[PDB]
């Protein structure tokens, strides 16, 4: 019934392969937070934490290269890339630079590139969930879950065992 | 006229608009009512992310139409 809650999240597909949800709850009541470094790379650390065996501070480098590949394949079709306003080539140079922030754009492409579902949970300073944005058709159990906090930071999330 | 915007947090708001207002104009209205910065806004209607330079009429957004607001999240 705990996992029934999560399994019963209400996802509205607003654009192909992109869903929004508005549940209300404390992130920490359902997920374990796995804090990531406070450098400019936390988005990639967070993905690394959840996708790579024996993750470390340098693992993110591999996800940044996955992002490059995904971009060459998807960037020019990504609706959100229209907010970036960069040629594919300029974007690649910028994205690849050290300590460059990640975002919902990289999430959308990585989901496609990696064949997985990625969910970004955005929270108030109180760690209450304002919204989830989902890239991919998967559900929360199969997804890579990220926590977006302070409007500027990503950490990794794992579902708590009792709900797994 | 009036249209509705459902924000990312699920809140439905109303906006005072004309059919000749540009999507960019609309985003600016939303910044004025709800404080959300235009740079973060992705307005969506009938499965399409709306383009800033176009008007509501260009998309056949009629009275009491409901747009969806998704946000660009960096970090």
């Amino acid at each position: 019934p705990g996992m029934d809650f999560l399994r019963s999240l209400d996802w509205t597909q607003v654009i192909a392969g992109q869903y929004v949800s508005n549940p209300r709850f404390n992130i920490s009541d359902y997920f374990e937070i796995v804090r990531q470094p406070g450098d400019g790379n936390c988005f990639y650390h967070s993905i690394a934490e959840l996708t790579m065996p024996n993750k470390t501070d340098h693992s993110y480098h591999y996800i940044k290269r996955l992002t490059e590949s995904a971009a060459r394949k998807y960037y020019q079709e990504e609706p959100e890339a229209r907010l970036v306003g960069l040629s594919l080539e300029d974007y690649l140079k910028r994205m690849l630079s050290d300590n460059e922030w990640g975002s919902t754009l990289e999430a959308s492409m990585l989901a496609k590139e990696m064949g997985i579902t990625i969910i970004i949970w955005t929270v108030a300073a109180s760690d209450e969930v304002e919204a989830g944005i989902k890239f991919g058709d998967g559900d929360v159990f199969t997804a890579v879950n990220l926590l977006h906090s302070g409007q500027t930071h990503f950490d990794a999330l794992r579902i708590l065992p009792q709900f797994e | 006229m009036q249209i509705f915007v459902k924000t990312l947090t699920g809140k439905t708001i109303t906006l005072e608009v004309e059919p000749s207002d540009t999507i960019e104009n609309v985003k600016a209205k939303i910044q004025d009512k709800e404080g959300i910065p235009p740079d973060q806004q992705r307005l969506i209607f009938a499965g399409k992310q709306l383009e800033d330079g176009r008007t509501l009429s260009d998309y056949n957004i009629q009275k009491e139409s409901t747009l969806h607001l998704v946000l660009r999240l960096r970090g």
